[PDB]
C-alpha cells in the first residue's frame, strides 16, 4: 500500500519524501544511498523538576574533616595546657571549638591567657572561609542545569511492564506505520501493550502530550527535533540524540534495476560535497 | 638613487577583491589590477595630488 | 573581532565620530558611474553584500563581554565606607566635646 | 580546553595585598583610639583588643564591655564595617568562581581566525586523507588546505601524540573516532557543531555476488540491536577541593599554632 | 538591668550579629522579638548576599573617554597621567 504500492505495480517512478529503510522494503524495491542521519526517538512529558541536590562531595569529600578532628585533638591538647597554668574545656573543647563554626553556641568560659582566643581567631577564620566556599559551591551549583530522563532508552524496565513502577504510562506509534513493523520484529510485548494506547495524529499526538492524554510517545528523531526547534511552550529537550535506536538514513526508492540509480548516487554525494546538503 | 625597478606579479584576495570579482560578473568589464608605488592614499602636496 | 583576548574595544560603535562612508573614485565624467550604481545597489538589494560582509567580517569579540575582567577588588566602595568613616570621626569628635 | 581553575582561590597573598594590610591598621587604629577613649572616660587594654577582635571576627566569645557611653557608636559602626566586609568579600569570590569560564574553543569550520590563519591556531589533518579531498574541493576552503599542508600527519595517532604534547592546535577529524578518544584520555574534548554529517560503510568492488547480500545483511544489523551492543562494547565504554587551595591555608593555619604556642610560652614567661 | 537606652547599641549589633556580649533578657517578649529580629536580619543578609552577587552579574562597564569634545583631548596635562595618541601619517584622518 501507498508508496511502496506505487513504486511496486510501478504507477510511479521513485519516491522522493521521507522514508525509512528496512528488510521488506529492501526485499520489493531498491533505496538509494542515505543522505540525511534520521534515526528515531521517544517524546515524553519531561516536565520541569528540581536540580537534584543530593549530595555534596566538593568542599570536605569525607577527608577535610580529618582535619577537623586533628584541629579539635590539638585544640584540646592546648586546652589542657591552658588548664595546667590556671574549666571545664577538656571534653568540652570539641563542642566548644566545633560549635563556634556555625557561630551560634552557648558562650562557654574561655580563658585570659589568650591561648584559646589565639586558636579560637584562627579555626574561626577558617571556618568563615569554608562558609564563604560552601556559599561559593552552592552559587556555583546554579551553573549546571539538567533535568535527568526518567526513561533511560528502548531497553527500560519501565517499557517491560508500567504496572512494574509505581506512575502507569502510556506510549504510541503511528497506525499502519514502519514503526509498527519495525517494533513487532524486536519486541512483540511492546505492541500488545502500545496497541490499547494507540493515536492518530503526530501534531494530535504533541497535543496529547500537552494537554495530559498521553505520556510517551515513539517516532523519527528529527522530525521529533523540528517539533522541538518549533515547539510553543519549550518543556521537550529528547531523550539523548538518538544512543540506543534504530539510526538509520533516508533513501529514494527505485526499481529493481533502474539505471538512475547510480547517477542518483552521484548527484546526492555532489549534494553532500558542497555543503549544499 | 636610480628609479628603474621591476614589475612583480603578485595574489590579490580579500573583500575588496570580492566586490570587484562581483562587478565583473555583473557589469563584465576586465580588471587592469596593480598597486600604487607613488605612496598612501593620497593628499595634496602643494597643490599636487 | 581578531584581538586576541577580547582587549583592544573601541568606544561603543561610532557614535561621535564623521560617520562616513567608502565607495568608489571614478573620473570627472566617466559613462560607468550609472551603471556601477545600480550594480551596488543590487548588491545590497540582494543580500550578496550581506553574504560577503558574513564571510569577510570576525565576530567573536562581541561588545561588552561579562568575561574574567572583574579582578575580585573594587577601590571605590571601601572607599566611600571610609568616607562614612570619617564621619563616624566626626560623630565621635561630637560626642566627646559633649 | 583543560587549564585548571581557581588553583589558589587567590585568598590574600595571590591576591593583591591591601586587604590584610589594611584591616590591620584599621583594627590597630580603632583600638588605640577606642582605648584612649576608655581613658578619657565621660587589662584594660587586653580587653580593648579583644573586643576589637571579637566584634571583627564574629564568632562569639565570652568577654566583657568596657565604659561605652560614646564607644558603643564606634562599635556598632565597625561592626557594619566588619560584616559589610566579609559579606562583600565572600560575596565578590562566589560571583568571580561563579563566571570563570572563557571561550577557549573554535566552535566549528565557521571561525575566521582559522579562514585566515596564523602560527598560533596550529590546525592540521592526516597526509592523504579523504578530508583533504572534501576540503580540495570546495572552492573557499584553500586557504585551510594552504595552512594544513605545511603540517599533514601520516597517522592519526600521531596527531594524538601531538596534541597531547600540545604541539598541534586543533584537528579535524570524524566525530565518534575522538568521542572515542575523549572517552580513553579525558584531556581530550571536542568542539559542538557538527559538520558534514557522513557515512561510514564496507569498501566494495563491482558487480558482485557480494554487492546485494552484505547490504542486506547490514540491515539486518540494523534492524536489530546488535550493533548497539557493539556500541555497548565500544562506544558507550568509556573511562573548590580544598587539597590544592586550602592545603597551604592549613600550612599558615599549623605554623600560626606553632608560633602561637612559643608566643604563649614567651607569655607564661613574663606573666 | 540596663537595656533601656543600650537597647539601640544592643539591636543594630545584633542586625549583623558580630559576637556582641550585651545582656542575659529574663523577658520572653524580648526574646521573641530578638528572635523576629534575627530571622528578619538572616533573610536581609541573604538578600543582600544575592544583591551583590546580582551585580556582579550585571556588569556594565565604563570608559576613559566617551566623547571626540572631551576635556581629556584639551590638555594631558588635566589629570595627572599624560596618555598618548595619533594618527597614520599623510592620511585623511
Ligand atoms: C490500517 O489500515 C486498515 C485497512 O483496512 C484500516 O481499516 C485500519 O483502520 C488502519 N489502522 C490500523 C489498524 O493501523
Ligand atoms: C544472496 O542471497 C540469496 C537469498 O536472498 C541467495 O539465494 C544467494 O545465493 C545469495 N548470493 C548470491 C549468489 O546472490
Ligand atoms: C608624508 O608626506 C611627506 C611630505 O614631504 C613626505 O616627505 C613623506 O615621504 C610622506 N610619508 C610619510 C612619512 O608618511
Amino acid at each position: 500500500n501507498g508508496m511502496i504500492g506505487e513504486v511496486v505495480y510501478q504507477r510511479a517512478v521513485m519516491a522522493v519524501g521521507s522514508l525509512t529503510i528496512n528488510e521488506e522494503r529492501s526485499e520489493v524495491v531498491d533505496f538509494s544511498v542515505p543522505f540525511v542521519e534520521t534515526g528515531i526517538s521517544v517524546m515524553v512529558s519531561r516536565s520541569n523538576g528540581t536540580v537534584s541536590p543530593s549530595a555534596f562531595l566538593e568542599p570536605f569529600s569525607a577527608s577535610v574533616w580529618v582535619m577537623m578532628f586533628v584541629m579539635l585533638l590539638i585544640v584540646s591538647a592546648i586546652a589542657v595546657f591552658v588548664f595546667e597554668y590556671f574549666s571545664f574545656t577538656i571534653g568540652k573543647a570539641i563542642w566548644l571549638l566545633w560549635g563556634l563554626v556555625f557561630n551560634n553556641s552557648v558562650p562557654v568560659q574561655n580563658p585570659k591567657g589568650t591561648t584559646s582566643k589565639i586558636m579560637v581567631s584562627v579555626w574561626a577564620f577558617f571556618a568563615v572561609i569554608f562558609l564563604a566556599s560552601y556559599t561559593a559551591n552552592l552559587a556555583a551549583f546554579m551553573i549546571q542545569e539538567e533535568f535527568v530522563d526518567q526513561v533511560t532508552g528502548l531497553s527500560d524496565k519501565k517499557f517491560q511492564r508500567p504496572h512494574d513502577y509505581s506512575p502507569p504510562f502510556r506510549f504510541g506509534t503511528v497506525p499502519n506505520g514502519s514503526t509498527e513493523r519495525n517494533i513487532r520484529n524486536n519486541y512483540p510485548y511492546m505492541h500488545q501493550y502500545m496497541t490499547r494506547f494507540n493515536q492518530r495524529g503526530v501534531e494530535d499526538a504533541l497535543v496529547s502530550l500537552k494537554t495530559g492524554k498521553l505520556d510517551a510517545f515513539i517516532y523519527d528523531a528529527a522530525v521529533l527535533n523540528y517539533k522541538a526547534g518549533r515547539d510553543e511552550g519549550c518543556k521537550l529537550v529528547t531523550i539523548g540524540s538518538g544512543y540506543i535506536f534504530a539510526t538509520t538514513g533516508y533513501g529514494i526508492a527505485l526499481q529493481k534495476g533502474s539505471p538512475w540509480k547510480r547517477q542518483i548516487d552521484l548527484a546526492l554525494l555532489q549534494f553532500v560535497g558542497d555543503g549544499e546538503m | 638613487s636610480t628609479n628603474e625597478g621591476m614589475n612583480v606579479k603578485k595574489c590579490c584576495k580579500g573583500f575588496c577583491i570580492d566586490i570587484l570579482k562581483k562587478l565583473s560578473r555583473t557589469v563584465k568589464f576586465t580588471y587592469d589590477l596593480y598597486l600604487v608605488t607613488n605612496g598612501k592614499h593620497g593628499k595634496k602636496v602643494n597643490n599636487v595630488w | 573581532g581578531r584581538d586576541e583576548g577580547c582587549k583592544l574595544v573601541t568606544i561603543g560603535s561610532g557614535y561621535i565620530f564623521a560617520t562616513t562612508g567608502y565607495g568608489i573614485a571614478l573620473q570627472k565624467g566617466s559613462p560607468w558611474k550609472r551603471q556601477i550604481d545600480l550594480a551596488l545597489l543590487q548588491f545590497v538589494g540582494d543580500g550578496e553584500m550581506e553574504e560577503l560582509e558574513t564571510l569577510w567580517l570576525t565576530g567573536i569579540c562581541h561588545n561588552e563581554k561579562n568575561e574574567v575582567m572583574s579582578s575580585q577588588l573594587d577601590i571605590d566602595n571601601m572607599a566611600g565606607v571610609f568616607y562614612m568613616l570619617a564621619a563616624a570621626m566626626a560623630l565621635s569628635l561630637i560626642t566627646f566635646i559633649w | 580546553k583543560e587549564i585548571p581553575r581557581s588553583t589558589l582561590d587567590s585568598f590574600m597573598q595571590p591576591f593583591q595585598s591591601t586587604l590584610w594590610l589594611l584591616v590591620g591598621l584599621s583594627v590597630h587604629v580603632v583600638a588605640v583610639m577606642l582605648y584612649l577613649l576608655d581613658r578619657f572616660s565621660p587589662l584594660t587594654l587586653s580587653s580593648a583588643m579583644w573586643f576589637s577582635w571579637g566584634v571583627l571576627l564574629n564568632s562569639g566569645i565570652g568577654e566583657g564591655a568596657p565604659r561605652s557611653f560614646s564607644a558603643r557608636i564606634l562599635g556598632m559602626v565597625w561592626a557594619g564595617f566588619a560584616m559589610i566586609i566579609v559579606a562583600s568579600y565572600t560575596a565578590n569570590l562566589a560571583a568571580f568562581l561563579v563566571l570563570d569560564r572563557p571561550e577557549e574553543r573554535i566552535t566549528g569550520i565557521n571561525d575566521p581566525r582559522l579562514r585566515n590563519p596564523s602560527d598560533k591556531f596550529i590546525y592540521a589533518t592526516v597526509k592523504q586523507s579523504s578530508v583533504d579531498i572534501y576540503f580540495r574541493r570546495q572552492v573557499e576552503l584553500s586557504t585551510m588546505y594552504r595552512h594544513m599542508e605545511k603540517h599533514n600527519y601520516e597517522s592519526a595517532a600521531e596527531a594524538i601524540q601531538a596534541v597531547r604534547d600540545n604541539k598541534l592546535h586543533a584537528f579535524i577529524w570524524d566525530s565518534a573516532v575522538l568521542e572515542f578518544e575523549a572517552s580513553q584520555k579525558c584531556d581530550l574534548v571536542t568542539t559542538g557543531e557538527l559538520f558534514f554529517r557522513s557515512g561510514f560503510g564496507i569498501g566494495m568492488r563491482k558487480d558482485s555476488p557480494w554487492k546485494q547480500n552484505v547490504s542486506l545483511s547490514i540491515l539486518k544489523s540494523h534492524e536489530n540491536g546488535f550493533m548497539e551492543d557493539l556500541d555497548k562494547t565500544w562506544v558507550r565504554y568509556q573511562e573548590t577541593l580544598t587539597f590544592e587551595n586550602m592545603a597551604g591555608v592549613f600550612m599558615l593555619v599549623a605554623g600560626g599554632i606553632v608560633a602561637g604556642i612559643f608566643l604563649i610560652f614567651i607569655e607564661i614567661a613574663y606573666k
